[PDB]
Order: C-alpha cells, then structure tokens, then sequence
C-alpha cells in the first residue's frame, strides 16, 4: 500500500546500454522525455556528490539507485523525504550522532575461536529480528517508504558481519579472503532497498556525503530520531533556526509510529548504568521484557502479538499464539501445545502501549533495549 | 534353496492354500452356471462344487443376488481368517499387510459416509469386515481431519501413511476424502514393498514384486484418467498421488502427471510395453481384471513361495464376482451380457 | 496432411513376386492396368540410369523405391518436383556444390580412441537434432514431401557414422567387420524414405547420376538451396537459360520454408573466418544463438517453441516451457523447475523472425549455423 519495487534492469536499459562513465553531461541523457523537472529530481541524488571527493564518480550501483528512483508515478512521497532530508542536516545534534558509530572522517586459540563464534551467532540472530520486522510493517496502519529499506539495509549488514563470524573462526582453527567476497556478491542478488535521499553535510570540518544504504549511517539516523522534543526549539518564542529542523525530526519520528511523548534513549556503552532522569517509567519496562519474551521463544511470534495489539486485543495473546507440536514419547504422539506464559502483570503493561512504535522495535532488534 | 528351511513354519499353509485353490471354478463350471433358468437352479448348481452346502439353512424364498454375494463373500473371509490365524513370525505380518489396504478402505469410507450425515449403523454394514481395526466406528464424530487424527487415527498402524496429509486444514468434502486416500495408498504401497524387498525370500520376492508393481500401474493410470474431470491440478500435486513402484515410474508417471486430455494419456502409456493395448478398445477395467488375472495365475507356479496366499485372494475374489454378475443376469433377465465373466483356469 | 508412406510388401506383390532383373523388358510388366502414361512416371526414376554404368541393374531396394512411388491417387505433387528436378540440373552451381562434398567422381592408443569417441558423440547428437526435427515438419503449416525423406536420409547417415565410432573404439582397446553389417541391416527396418526423384547429371565430364537416399547427396542439395538471388538471373533482361532454372530453385528453397531475402551461407571450412559481405545480420546471429540454447538445454524444447513461434507467441518462450522435475535433498522431495533462461535481448530477436524456415533448421542440425 505504500511500496511497490522490481528488477527490471530491460525496461529501461537505455541509460545503461552505453558506457556513461561521467557525472557531468549525464542529465541531458537522464531526461529521454519531454518532461524536464521531474528527470532533474532523479538526478538530485547524485548531484551534489558528483563533483567533489568521490573516485570513478559513476560506479556501477550508482545508476540502478538513480534508474529505479521512481518518480514519474508519483512525485510527493519522495519530495517530502527530500524535503525533510538536508533541513535535518543543519543541527549539530544530527552530525554529533554522525561521529558516534565512526572513526575521525594452545588456550589462547580457544579464546580467539570462542570471540568469533561470538560473532557469528548475534549477529545471526539480529539479522533473523529484521525479517520479521519488514512483514510487521507489512501489516495494515504502518507504511512501508521509511520503514522497509531502513531496515532492509542493517538485515544485510549483520549478514555480512554473521559471515565473517565464523570464516574467521575456520581460518583459524584449520591454521592453528576470497570467501568473503564471494558472500558479499551474494547479498546483491534477489531484491535491493529502497532510495532514500541523500543527507549531505556541510560544516567547518570539511563538506561530507554519507549512503544511507550504509548499515552505520541508519544507525544513526535512528538514534537521532530516538529523543523527545523538550520545551525549547518547537515554541514560537524561539524562531531563529528551529522550527524547520524540529518539523522536520518530529515528522520522520511520526512517519516510524513514534508519538512526541515516547522517550527512547540508547543503552550501549562501556559503563555501567545510563543516567536517573531518562529512565523507562515501568509500564513500558514491563513491556520490553514481554517483547524480548516474544523474540526469544520462537521465531515466528513478534508478528501476530503486534497485529493482536493494533487490534486493542492485546489480552488474548496467550490464546492467539498457541499451537501443538507432536512428540515420540514412550506411550505415541501426544500433540502437545508450546504457549508465550506471559504473566498477568506483563499483559498488562502490553495495554497501556496502543500501538508498538515502529522505532521502538527496531531499538529492539539492535540490542539498544 | 527355498525347500529347504520353508516348510518348517509354513508347509502346512502352503498345502492348505493350495487345497483352497483347487476349488476354483473352471469354464465348464461357469457355462453350467450360465445355462441356470432361474435362482434356484443357480444355488443348486453350485452346491456340486467346493461352496456346497454354503445356501443350505436359508431359505427357497428368501434367495436375493445380494445374499448370494454376503454368503460367498463370508466363506472367503472366514477361510483368509483360518489361514492368518495359522501363522506366524513373517507370514502373520504379511498378512496383517494385506489387511491393511482395505483398512485404507474402510477409513475414506466412513469419512464420506460422515460427511453426508449418514447413519452410523448403515456405513457400519457395507464395511468390508477384513479390515476391522476396533476404533472404526469412532470416525463418524469431529469431521475435522486433525481431530480425527490427534485422537483415534495414532493407535491404529495407519498412523505412519498421514505424513504428506496435512497440507489442507478445512473441514472435508468429496474431492479431499479422494486427494487424502491416494495420498495414504501411495504411501501404503511403497510401505509394503520395501517390506516384501528386505524380508520375504527370493521366489516370493519376485513374484510379490511384480504383483505390486501391477496393483501401483493399475492405480497410477486410474488416477491420471480420473483426475481430468472438472478442476484445476498442479502436476506437483498430483504427482503426489502416482506411486513411486511399478514398470511405468522412472519416467512413464512424469508424463501421466504433465497431460491434460485423453490423448495425452494415450501417449504417455505408447511407449510401456504392456500397456498401451487398453485404451482403444472398450470396457478398460477388464483388461486390467484380465491381466491381474494372468498374473495371479503365473504365481500359482511357483511351489515355495507365500505368494500363493495373496494370488488365491485376489483370484477368489475375482470369483465371487463373477459369479454376482451371473447372479444378476439371471435374475434381472438379461442374458444378453451373461457371458462377460473372466476365467483363466 | 501432405505424407503417408506404407510398408505393405504384400499388396502389390506380384512386382516382386517372379525373379525380375531386367531393366528393360520391365515397363510392360510395370503397366498391370489399364493405365499407360501414368505408369510411366513410376518407371522413371531408374529408367535415365538404367541402361549406362551400373552393377546388374536391378538391385533388390531399386524395385521398393519404384514400386512404392505412388503415382496412383496423385499425379501432381511429385510431378512438380520431377519438373523441378532435371530442370535444376543445367548449371554448373549445382554441379560445383555435387564436387565439394565428393572427392573426384601407449599414449598413442589413448588419442586413436579419443578421436573416435569423439566421432561416435557427434554424430549421436546429430541424429538426434533431426528426430525432433522430423516431428517440427509435422506442425500445420508446413509440408512434409520435401522435408520429411530429406532429413530421414541424413539421421539414418548419423546413425551409422555413429556406430562405426565406438565399433572402432572397441576394437582398438581390446586388441592395442561384422557388426557394422549387422547394424547397417538394422537401420534399414521399420520404416522408410520417401520418394525423391533421380537428378541425373550429364556434362563435359561425364553423364553420372546420384541417389537422394544417399546421405551425402542430400547434404549437397540443401547447400544450393542456401543463398538468396542476385540482381541478374531472374530479371527479363536475361532471357538466354536463367529463369527455367532460378523459378526451379526458388520454388524449392520455397518449399522448404525459406524466403528469398533468406542468405544461409555455410560455415565449415579449414579457415578462420568465412568472409565479409554475407554475415548474419544480428537479428538472425542473436536468434541462432538462441536456437543452439534450445537444442543444447533438453531434448524435447525445440519444437514446442517453433510451434510457439508460427502463432506469433515467442515472447511466452519462457513460461510455456518451463516444467518441474523432482529432486532428493536432505529435507526431502523438493520438485524444483527447469526453464530455458533466454534473456530478453534474444526473445526480441526471436520476434523479428517471423517463423524460423526449414532450411534453416536443418543447417542448425548440421553444425553449418
């Protein structure tokens, strides 16, 4: 109801067939029509990256996320994503989140095997927790334009961390590369995400250009957009700058599910506790541990407690889950039933939440609750 | 050699099959049948052979077509159980197979019969008693496939034939009752050969072999030339139904699951060597009685070999309906077609 | 709807009844009837060659190829093919095409085998293009006089090349006759070519006369049925020999399918490359690619996608062949499918060639395309 991508690299082969190798002189080629306005809105995604500090300046993935930047159905969803992208790019609370998940821009072989195994069986689960979360945003009263290749984009990043787990761990068990490679040609293959607009950078350290289909700069994003609005910067006594980039963050918190109240702080670090004054306040810590019960108790139970929850029916999820299963015992099949034993406190406190907020639950599935 | 260690458990069953096989009905013994004016006649013509004395306590008003099929129907019944009860070790398991099929049998009828509202005592008779299993009647409660399988369907030896069943999860009409007991008789045949391939001795195998290889065509052309009535079939899902035994598998089923007319069941069976001399003539289910028949027949030759009990079945029953359309021709008045029996000996 | 050939050597016996072996002396035995021109016509196709050059005259195949000539019902479909033979017998390009296929008319035990184990698997797969070639021919809307024995001469000259290979191959791996007799007796049963007429030959050189049930006069007929007319030989500013001979060999180059745009200039040489001016013109190089993907991907998918093609629906290539076949994994039967991948730049080449020729075909089966 809100995304409908594909694969055809046929139907429009004409601006693949040559050898385009030039970011320049290429708009007279992407027009091919008598429309002109709307060709030029295809070609804003690599614009402003297309001169300064790239190399090759046309590689070969660069044109199908300019081809299949479909606007000539329709021309407003992705105009108010461009809209709100590069006015969210003027705060330095969205370029401090920009520098968190960068840089500057005999027994001990059982330890090092033991660090990679690690690896290789989390980020093999966090890559499960995006598959079903891209059919909960399936479900109707969600949308699809944000949400989908969000989160698309981070279930590729943990499969390539997941392979790196344990070809590193085989290297080297097997010694005490080309494999890498070949599964990341891999993860190219079936369907692709889709385009998101750019998010340019300009400040004093230099003028930056980040993906978006990049696994750590949408992890920054979303804990840009985790915080709430305080009593400052959305008031019309200060209308200096902040109107227009606080409409703008509220708009894509509203566009995930997420209502100004909900809070949402981070919880990764190397210290011990987070802070007093940003707690969860109990009815949605509650909540979390019954989400993390419905992760880790069976593959296939985040999707209908959600669906059961957009309904109000957020009471009968002890009944709506249960299945039977046989097993050989001694005596023959017995069909036996596996339930989620949600305890009455946690049943309630799934209530109180109307509708689990699509930021909430991608929190979730990165560990971050 | 097979003499050697056979007669040990079975030489007196063998012996006693083969006494039970020279009462079969010969042609002079068939055309005296057909010469009968009317039903009396008919009983007292066939109390010189090995039935006699079988109407005998009944009545000389009282004598119907379907008395007559109950009565001979219920000596070969009576004789199969002796026989099974005489056994043991390989030979009583060989037999509950046999069982097993009509088992199959009873099942998909009590279903159909449950689905229509049926009495329980009306589906309880016309039930074939060989394949009993005691919680049969108990299938006429909770429609629903599953809750016939969670509670009753487990503790009978059927329960290892449903694994393929449950694909469909609705409540039951014609066509699934249909869909489901293919499923169960494909299962059930390969069941029973991969028995008969690791157990029974070498000039038994061969000739339970070939005998299974025949029942698995017969049903594998049924199913490809029933199946191109009013619906809409994936040829994966009915190549779920042909069984994966028989002369016309490794790659003659392929093209009976990828036909669409009668035509192109014509020209799947055009390169079996047996086959393609049925469809083109006419009442194509005695060519298949016909060749069961001569099969049946080439098993009677070898001596040590319990082949002979599954052979001495399939040929009286053969008999027994040959001599319930002679029945009803001489009892309906239409001598026109009496002539229509298949006899080999 | 244009063949039906017989075996009945019973119906018409009494031509081979008594020991007839004389060419002359045979037409009034030839008559039997009251007809006299029309059985003629039968008795001429041994009666050029049946006094000059030839080993006693009456060999015991010359009589079933004349007494099955039937003439009997019709006497207008091989008397066009007798006015078109014999009338395509005056050139000398018909006659430099009967020179080329005619001369003038230890580890060395491990390559000795490999050269005829080889010739046994060409030859195997040649035989087999034209069985499924023989059934392209039976589709409506083509003919089966010309087409049928033409290529039944050469998959009958397949079959023994192929089993004089592995016969060979045999006898120098067990050593390091009989059985090529006892399979050239086998391939002459069931059943039989049609009847083509004789084309004699008569020249400077000589006055020869060639077979048409010989594989190698076959393969040197369809050779000069190959390329297209010229500017000269069919206008009326040459009256002088040309157009009793062109209107000959354009209404069999007709016959076979093939229109007179259609060029087909072998390919088998000793050379690198053929020459310049006479090259496919890459409609037709991209669809004879695809031609070779159908005979070399299964065994059965060349002629239900010929027969796709004469309706206009080779776009649908892809989806009327594709059929699923089963496979033991470790979960199970899985019944995966098989589909011709033909990419969408050779189904549009496939388009632009309205209905592929039998001429064309058989150079395709032959190893000349």
């Amino acid at each position: 109801a809100s995304v409908s991508e594909g694969v055809l690299r046929k139907k429009y082969t004409k601006f693949f067939q040559e050898n385009i190798k030039t970011h320049l002189d290429l708009k007279q080629a992407l027009l091919k029509e008598e429309k002109p306005e709307t060709a030029l809105l295809a070609y804003s995604l690599v614009s402003p990256s297309g001169y300064r500090g790239e190399p090759l300046t046309e590689r070969k993935i660069l044109e199908v996320v300019s081809l299949l930047d479909e606007v000539k159905v329709d021309g407003d969803t992705y105009q108010q994503l461009k809209n709100t992208f590069d006015s969210i790019s003027k705060d330095p609370r969205m370029q401090v989140s920009l520098e968190n998940q960068y840089p500057g821009k005999g027994v001990g072989l059982l330890v090092a095997t033991g660090r990679e195994l690690h690896k290789a069986s989390v980020n093999g689960d966090a890559e499960a927790y995006h598959h079903q979360l891209e059919q909960i945003s399936q479900l109707p009263g969600r949308d699809q334009r944000l949400s989908m290749p969000m989160q698309q984009t981070l279930a590729i990043g943990h499969a390539m961390l997941s392979a790196e787990g344990a070809v590193g761990a085989t290297l080297g068990m097997a010694t005490g590369y080309g494999l890498n490679n070949e599964v990341q040609d891999q993860l190219k293959q079936g369907p692709m995400s889709g385009v998101l607009p750019r998010l340019e950078i300009s400040n004093v350290k230099g003028d930056f250009t980040f993906s978006m289909q990049e696994p750590a700069a949408v992890r920054a994003l979303m804990a840009y957009l985790g915080p709430k609005e305080d009593t400052s910067m959305s008031s019309p006594q200060a209308p200096k700058e902040a109107q227009e980039m606080e409409a703008a963050r509220l708009t894509l918190k509203q566009m995930l599910g997420s209502s100004p109240n909900e809070h949402l702080v981070p919880d990764v670090d190397s210290l011990l506790k987070l802070s007093d004054e940003d707690m969860p306040s109990q009815t949605e810590s509650t909540a979390n541990g019954a989400f993390k019960k419905l992760l880790s108790e069976d593959w296939d139970w985040l999707m209908p407690a959600v669906r059961a929850m957009d309904k109000g029916e957020a009471g009968k999820i002890n009944e709506k889950l249960t299945y039977k299963l046989p097993l050989d015992a001694a005596n023959g099949r017995v069909y036996l039933d596996k339930s989620p034993n949600l305890s009455d406190a946690q049943l309630d406190a799934l209530d109180k939440l109307g509708s689990p907020s699509q930021l909430r639950l991608m929190y979730l599935a990165e560990g971050w609750i | 050699m097979e003499g050697v260690y056979f007669n040990i458990d079975n030489g007196f069953i063998e012996g006693v099959v083969r006494g039970y096989r020279n009462g079969l009905l010969s042609n002079n013994q068939y055309i005296n049948l057909t010469q009968c004016d009317t039903l009396e006649d008919l009983k007292l013509q066939l109390s010189s052979t090995d039935y006699g004395n079988f109407l005998s306590s009944v009545s000389s008003e009282s004598l119907t077509t379907s008395l007559i099929q109950e009565y001979a129907s219920s000596k070969l019944y009576h004789e199969f159980n002796y026989i099974r009860d005489q056994s043991s070790g390989s030979t009583r398991k060989f037999m509950d197979y046999i069982t097993y099929g009509y088992m199959i049998d009873n099942v998909a009828l009590m279903i159909t019969g449950t689905i229509h509202d049926r009495d329980k005592g009306e589906i309880l008779q016309r039930c074939h008693p060989l394949g009993w299993f005691d919680t049969l009647p108990t299938l006429s409660v909770a429609t629903d496939l599953e809750s016939l399988y969670e509670t009753v369907l487990v503790d009978t030896p059927l329960a290892p034939y449903f694994k393929n069943c449950f694909d469909t999860a609705e409540e039951l009409d014609d066509m699934n009752i249909e869909i489901i007991r293919n499923k169960l008789y494909k299962a059930y045949l390969e069941d029973f050969y991969n028995f008969v391939t690791e157990e029974i001795p070498e000039p038994a195998k061969e000739c339970m072999q070939t005998l299974l290889g025949f029942e698995a065509d017969r049903r594998s052309i049924n199913i490809a030339l029933n199946s191109l009535q009013s619906s809409d079939i994936d040829p994966d899902l009915k190549s779920d139904l042909l069984p994966n035994i028989g002369k016309l598998y490794p790659l003659a089923t392929f093209h009976l699951a990828q036909a669409q007319d009668f035509e192109g069941v014509r020209a799947a069976l055009a390169n079996v060597y047996e086959y393609r001399g049925f469809l083109e003539t006419g009442n194509l289910e005695d060519h298949f009685y016909q060749l069961e028949m001569e099969l049946c027949r080439d098993a009677f030759t070898q001596q040590f070999a319990i082949s002979t009990v599954w052979a001495w079945m399939k040929s009286k029953e053969q008999e027994v309906r040959n001599i319930t359309w002679i029945a009803e021709c001489i009892a309906q008045n239409q001598r026109e077609r009496i002539n229509n029996y298949i006899s080999v000996y």
